């Protein structure tokens, strides 16, 4: 789509977090860089959904970072949940400092 | 640290988060998105990313190669379950 192609996130960030996680030299080619671009917009969309529907059930209008944490579970991606509460306890000891 | 180990700062995503509002603000059933969700998703996204990559070069490797291909990602699509989200996608 074109939607895809103007929603997606800049080619050279997602590039680095690519080879962050590979081995020295290894190659990323077009096709599949393009298709990890569009997945993550995709994945965007999935964990804002499932963490809309749980502001919904609790009758909160406001998409709030405890509705992100629950719906990790959701999505069945637990193992990231250990991260984003660290990335959440800076972000709010920096917001007080800042 | 330069001559100690890496230190990262969390709190704080690579992405710009204005690109990652955009495509949250598409969702028609959410009212608002906090700017601390927006930062916790953008994170997630990166660790998406790198997730899908390990993944895809997990194939390369059994392949004996050194680099990612097109059907190494899709291959990872076709068949975990993690990435069921994606298979419209990859039209698979």
């Amino acid at each position: 789509t074109s939607e895809l192609d103007d929603l997606a996130l800049p080619r050279s960030i997602i590039m680095r977090l690519v080879k962050g996680v590979l081995p020295e030299k290894s190659l990323v080619q077009k096709e599949a860089l393009k298709a990890m671009i569009n997945s993550a917009t995709l994945f965007v969309s999935f964990l804002t959904s499932a963490s809309g529907e749980i502001a919904t059930n609790n009758n909160r209008k406001i998409l709030m970072p405890q509705d992100v944490l629950n719906a990790l579970d959701e999505i069945e991606y637990p193992e990231f949940s250990k991260t984003l509460k660290k990335h959440l306890e800076a972000y709010e000891l920096a917001l007080k400092e800042k | 640290g330069p001559l100690g180990s890496m230190e990262k700062t969390y709190g704080k995503t690579v992405l710009p988060l204005s690109r990652v509002k955009r495509i949250i603000k598409q969702d028609e059933d959410v009212h608002y998105c906090s700017n601390a969700s927006a930062l916790l998703i953008s994170v997630a996204t990166e660790l998406f990313v790198e997730k899908l990559a390990t993944e895809a070069y997990q194939l390369a490797k059994l392949q004996k190669r050194k680099g990612i291909r097109y059907r190494d990602v899709e291959d990872v699509v076709r068949k975990d379950d993690q990435f069921e989200f994606l298979s419209d996608l990859f039209s698979i």
